[PDB]
């Protein structure tokens, strides 16, 4: 029971710890969204960050 | 000599198309400047990763 105590305490802790990772309202962590594209070049090229949900 | 008169009223409406023209210039300046600032505007809204406030 302690150990499975220790275990349902760390499992918490994960998710605590991976809901909170947000920048600006925008997450590659939390699995909200599929990816985040940024401005690469002057012409409206984009940058592709794949979400990598942990 | 009634030829040379008649170039003097001439010069009067060139000075005159010289002034339109001015300003003209003067303001097709100040509209290229600000189609610069709106094409950057407009770069910047592209952005796919941009709150519903910064839109």
């Amino acid at each position: 029971n302690a150990l499975k105590s220790d275990f349902d305490s760390l499992r918490d802790q994960i998710e605590k710890a991976a809901t909170s990772a947000k920048f600006n309202g925008v997450s590659i962590a939390d699995g909200s969204t599929t990816k985040l594209t940024f401005l690469a070049n002057s012409d409206g090229s984009g940058f592709t960050v794949n979400a990598k949900t942990i | 000599s009634a030829t040379a008169a008649s170039m003097n009223a001439v010069k009067d409406s060139l000075q005159r198309g010289q002034s339109t023209i001015d300003v003209a210039l003067a303001a097709g300046d100040t509209i290229t400047d600000l189609l610069g600032k709106m094409k950057e505007k407009a770069l910047a809204a592209s952005d796919c990763s941009l709150n519903t406030a910064s839109f």
